RNA sequence: AAAUUAGAGUUUGGUGCUGGCUCAGCUUUCAUGCGCCGAGCGGUGGUUUAUACACAUGCGAGCUUAAGGCCACGAGUGCGUAAUACGCGAGUU
RNA sequence: UGCUAGGUGACCCAAUACGGGCAUCGGGCAAAACUCGCGUAGGAUUAGCGAGCUGGGUCGCUUUUUUUUUUCAGCGGCCCAUGGCUUAUCCUUAGCCUGUCUUAACGGUACUAGGCCACGGUGGCACUGAAAAGGGGCCACGGUUCUUAUGAACCCAGCAGUGUUGAAUUUUGGACAAUCGCUUGAACGGCGGAUCCAGAUGCUGCUUACAAA
């Protein structure tokens, strides 16, 4: 998956990760990427975009990332 | 997708096969016992039965006419099952005083011997002695050194 | 087979996806750490190495 | 690789020269002996 | 890497080699037979036609000729008429000399013997060769006698 | 239409021979030239070329020219190195009426390493006055100095180690090149090669030991010979960036030796004993031979390296160089023990 | 094996019924409304339709059910089913649609 | 612990062949009649299957310090193409 | 060549103290583009290929840039060797493969999602870009409208929606919140008929009597 395709594309990268956003009963979220090949393309400068970054950090394999700047007042409400 | 992918499995393990056949000859080549080019055999999109070409050649080059002996002798076989007679009579080969060998040792049949049509020898050809003859040939050009057996 | 299934006798998604709870680490079982909201690194809680076999 | 070749390959091709040679032999014994001395009293017998 | 007979040489620095390939179909599972036919380049033209060549991948040099010429192993032997005549020369010339050095000893008898000899010192000359790979043993396989 | 007076003017120039008449264009570009100049093997094509197009050659085309000659040099047979010469000779007033007009720091440094490229081995000479003002000229700027690439910058110090006679090099421009030239690349240290680190290194060794103002400069090559020998030092055992071939490694600490021999225990020998000592076979014999005469100058003992290299030293056979070899080792190593 | 059988084996995938040209329903225009007799052992007058189709060419349909009321210039919905007791007619009007609905008290 | 072969009726005074037709199998449609349209959580699927026919109207690539800097990725269809296509396998200047 | 991290700034912006843009350098991995080995619908009522139909030389084939060593093609012009193929050409069908259904398997054939290619009413061509055009540029065609007739404007195989034909084909919906893309150094910023959510509609898996805590 570089810039080019679209999310749902057959991709050279072989995994985003077993991956479940949806809470699961308790430590709701889901286990981690499967390994040994994150490793490579991050360090091979594959980029992340803004969300996968902060998983990864939350997930202590990477450092985390303070994402808010200022506040002013968000609408919950848009969905 | 795994008929695509399950091309080239037998490819790598068809290499040992030429080599463990023929020391000193060489996607694989295939030399039959026939005219000078080897033979080649390599990739596609549906896979291939690796070790036809190289397993026949092994046989061939080893046991020559293997495939028509062997039809003919099983044939043969068939022949006098379905027809009620108790002698199968071939034209000897490697592959059939081997394999008759072979049929006696397992048992399927009782034994064999060479015999010659006999009305047709000449003054003095060499004749087929089975008493003073060790009881089992194991060449063929011990039993083609006489005529028409 | 029987005792474990004996033996066991939220879910709001909507996801909007924060990253609100704890975070667990062919896949590789059992699960190999679970990660927590403030970086820290700890082994399995108990109902969550129940509930990883019972997902199984 | 080279225990197949040279204690195989060289050895069972000399099995094999030896048995066509014996058998060339027997053939060659056969063509001078019964057949130079039947031929040439055929010769004789057929000039006479 | 190819191992193909030429069937073309009338072409500039170029030979036409034609390879026997076999591909496989599914439907009857037969193995067929098919000869694809490849330009290939070669750089003394000593390739007469019969000859057997190796040919390999090199860079292309043309629209379609795309490989080159390694090496020929069995040459084709190939027609010369003066040596032609030389052969009936030395060859008749043989026969005559030998049937007057032979011409009772029928020639046939003494040919004969030349030959049995000529076998006996052959099957004295491999089974010594026998010999010395093997020593004293009974032919029964050279595969026992690997150990 | 006007194709046969274009052909005339070919004609007039070069005889009937030559495939570059039918070729012929007034209206060339450079690019179309260093290509053209790229497409021959022989010095009479390049003769052709140079008396068709000396009106047009730019600082590209006498580099890809010199690269032409050394390719004639290893592979036409019938080369002469008097026409060569005289055609090298040739060369020099072009440059002086355009190069030294026009020359960015880019293509000047192609035609030293072209010219050095010429003397390698595998003599033909410039007059050394044309280099100098060729390697002040090319970094009279800074900025482009300051934008100059590392690779560019080691090569320009590579010609002027292959180039220069030894009673030059306490001229003052090849300093005042020397001064640009630190000046610039202390600040991107970082951004060098390690080749081109050993190259710098070799050519600081090499120039610098050569009142106030001199001993400045005696003193500012200390420091970068401190400095970047300490860079290529943290840079070997990083295992995270490339790791630097162990003949550099070896040949900056000959160069080392060389500043430490001229001027009068750093990590840098310790990890060149190790990569040596581990690479042997990959090692040629005189840099390695050459570093025992740093382990000589400093007095430190490596121990598995020197019994290392007394393996190495029984390995050479008997022979003219190779027993030089030997007798140089065998006295650096009675030098230490 | 034998090489005459190698090419021994896309044919015609063949639409059983031509005239609907492998769709199921093709509707068309009556141009005549007319019964026949048939083929013995049957002799009851069958009522019958020549329809211009959808398709622009022309087969016989078998009219079904207690009357109809088709006439000239009338559209109808057409079958795939058969009649046997006159030989080479396949059609039949399928009863539900359009000027020809269904029959009084069936 | 490898999960792997359904026929019957139809031809003739009857019997057996000879091959064909049909029905029972599975899958498939905004198929076509007749009938319900209680409400929710979902999967999914439409190649407007066809017309690569003609398009009313509205919207789909704008962002950003007048001026300049960045917008070839996404969506649709299969005309043409029987081979610079596509797939598979080796090596790349 | 394109991305991301570094290191530099006689630059620009921000700064009660320091980070961004902007230029350049180089480490990482990467795309791209070419080449060849094979596979591939039938038709003799297609039998010679109306052609450079293949090869060799010569040029043109729009850049030098780290140590011993380094840089395709008929693509065009010229000679030239006279050969190259013979399911060769020519016709017509057809996007291709994995798929899906079935069969016990071998096989035989409408989809799912997704891989690649092709095309954008038709045809020709160029700019820029490293690489070329589905709402970018020019011309010719064919349509659709209007003119006071001289000429201009537009091209749904993008979404909804209209019309013919059809047995049959959906709402002129909401929204950037989730992705993901483009963009911007504030601002949970801006936009996206991709998508995500809702509709109509075949197939399906899955519940369904009310009352009351």
């Amino acid at each position: 998956m570089e810039k080019r395709q679209a999310r749902n594309s057959g991709v050279r990268k072989e995994d985003v990760g077993w991956w479940d956003p949806n809470p699961a009963a308790d430590g709701n979220m889901h286990l981690g990427l499967n390994f040994d090949r994150l490793k490579y393309w991050l360090t091979a400068g594959a980029k992340p975009t803004d969300k996968v970054a902060e998983l990864l950090g939350h997930a202590g394999v990477l450092p985390k990332v303070p994402q808010p700047p200022h506040y002013n007042p968000r609408d919950p409400k848009d969905d | 997708v795994s008929k695509l992918r399950q091309t080239t499995a037998t490819a790598a393990r068809a290499a040992e096969v030429m080599r463990a056949a023929f020391p000193g000859a060489t996607t694989i080549a295939v030399q039959l016992p026939r005219k000078d080019v080897p033979t080649y055999v390599m990739a596609n999109q549906r896979p291939q039965p690796w070790e036809l070409l190289p397993m026949k050649a092994a046989a061939m080059t080893q046991y020559p006419n293997f495939f028509n002996n062997s039809c003919t002798f099983f044939g043969s076989i068939k022949r006098d099952v379905v027809n009620g007679v108790p002698f199968c009579l071939l034209r000897p080969s490697r592959l059939a005083l081997d394999m008759a060998k072979v049929v006696r040792n397992l048992g399927i049949v009782d034994g064999f011997e060479v015999v010659q049509r006999r009305s047709r020898l000449g003054a003095h050809d060499f004749v087929w002695l089975p008493e003073q003859q060790p009881q089992e040939p194991e060449h063929l050009y011990d039993t083609s050194l006489f005529r028409q057996r | 087979a029987f005792r474990r299934d004996l033996l066991f006798n939220a879910w709001p998604a909507n996801l909007r996806t924060e990253l609100t709870r704890p975070v667990v680490v062919a896949t590789q079982y059992p699960p190999v750490y679970v990660a927590a909201g403030d970086g820290a690194k700890r082994p399995l809680n108990e109902q969550e190495k129940v509930y990883q076999e019972r997902r199984l | 690789a080279r225990m197949a070749e040279l204690l195989r390959e060289k050895r069972v091709a000399t099995l094999v020269e030896q048995v066509r040679k014996a058998e060339l032999e027997h053939k060659l014994a056969q063509v001078q002996l019964q057949r130079a001395v039947r031929r040439q009293e055929e010769l004789h017998r057929r000039e006479e | 890497e190819f191992i193909g007979r030429v069937v073309s040489n009338r072409m500039q620095k170029t030979v036409v080699v034609a390879v026997s390939y076999v591909v496989w179909v599914p439907k009857y599972k037969v193995y067929q037979k098919r000869v694809a036919r490849h330009k290939a380049r070669d750089e003394s033209q000593a390739s007469v036609i019969g000859d057997i060549v190796r040919i390999r991948k090199s860079r292309k040099f043309s629209r379609e000729v795309s490989y080159s010429v390694v090496d020929t192993l069995r040459k084709a032997h190939v027609y010369d008429p003066a040596a032609a005549a030389a052969l009936v020369a030395t060859r008749d010339a043989a026969r005559a000399a030998a049937a007057a050095s032979t011409g009772r000893s029928d020639p046939w008898v003494a040919e004969a013997a030349r030959r049995l000899d000529a076998s006996a010192a052959r099957l004295a000359a491999l089974r010594e060769l026998y010999e010395k790979e093997v020593g004293p043993g009974v032919p029964l396989s050279g595969a026992v006698l690997a150990v | 239409m006007r194709k046969r007076e274009l052909l005339n003017e070919a004609r007039a120039l070069v005889p009937e021979g030559s495939g570059w008449l039918e070729a012929y264009t007034r209206n060339i570009s450079p690019r179309q030239l260093t290509w053209r100049l790229g497409k021959r093997d022989s010095l009479a094509a390049m003769t052709e070329g140079w008396q068709l197009y000396q009106g047009k050659f730019d600082t590209v085309a006498m580099a890809a020219l010199l690269r032409r000659l050394r390719h004639a040099q290893l592979q036409d047979p019938g080369f002469d190195p008097l026409a060569a010469q005289r055609l090298l000779d040739d060369l020099v007033p072009r440059l002086r009426s355009v190069g030294l007009r026009f020359g960015k720091l880019r293509d000047i440094t192609a035609y030293l390493h072209a010219l050095a490229k010429l003397r390698s081995p595998a003599l033909l000479t410039q007059p050394d006055a044309l280099v100098l003002d060729l390697a002040v000229f090319a970094t009279r700027n800074r900025t482009e100095l300051l934008h100059a690439s590392p690779q560019r910058l080691a090569t320009l110090l590579w010609a002027l180690m292959r180039l220069l006679p030894p009673q030059l090099y306490g001229s003052e421009q090849l300093q005042v090149v020397l001064d640009r030239m630190a000046l610039a690349s202390l600040g991107r240290l970082q951004n060098f090669a390690p080749l081109d680190l050993r190259w710098a290194a070799l050519a600081f060794a090499t120039f610098g030991p050569h009142e106030d103002v001199t001993a400045r400069r005696q003193s500012r090559n200390a420091r970068v010979i401190k400095a970047l020998c300490d860079e290529l030092a943290a840079r070997s055992g990083n295992l995270a960036l490339p790791q630097p071939e162990p003949r550099d490694l070896a040949l900056a600490a000959h160069a080392l030796g060389l500043v430490a021999a001229a001027s009068s225990p750093p990590a840098l020998l310790v990890k060149a004993a190790g990569v040596a000592a581990r690479s042997l076979p990959a090692l040629s014999g005189e840099e390695a031979v050459g570093l025992v005469e740093t382990l000589a100058v400093w007095g430190l003992r490596q121990p598995a390296l020197l019994e290392a290299l007394r393996d190495a030293a029984g390995r050479w056979g008997e022979g003219e160089q190779a027993e030089a070899l030997r007798g140089r080792l065998q006295a650096a190593y009675t030098r230490l023990g | 094996a034998t090489v005459g059988q190698l090419l021994g084996g896309a044919k015609t995938r063949k639409c059983r019924i031509r005239q609907l040209d492998g769709s199921p329903f093709k509707k068309g225009i009556c141009l005549r409304v007319y019964t026949t007799s048939p083929k013995k052992p049957n002799s009851a007058n069958r009522k019958l339709a020549k329809v211009q189709l959808s398709n622009g060419l022309k087969a016989l349909a078998y009219i079904p059910g207690e009357g109809h009321n088709l006439q000239e210039h009338s559209m109808v919905l057409v079958s795939g089913n058969g009649v046997r007791d006159l030989p080479g007619v396949k059609l039949r009007i399928v009863r539900g649609r359009y000027d020809c609905a269904g029959v009084k008290d069936r």
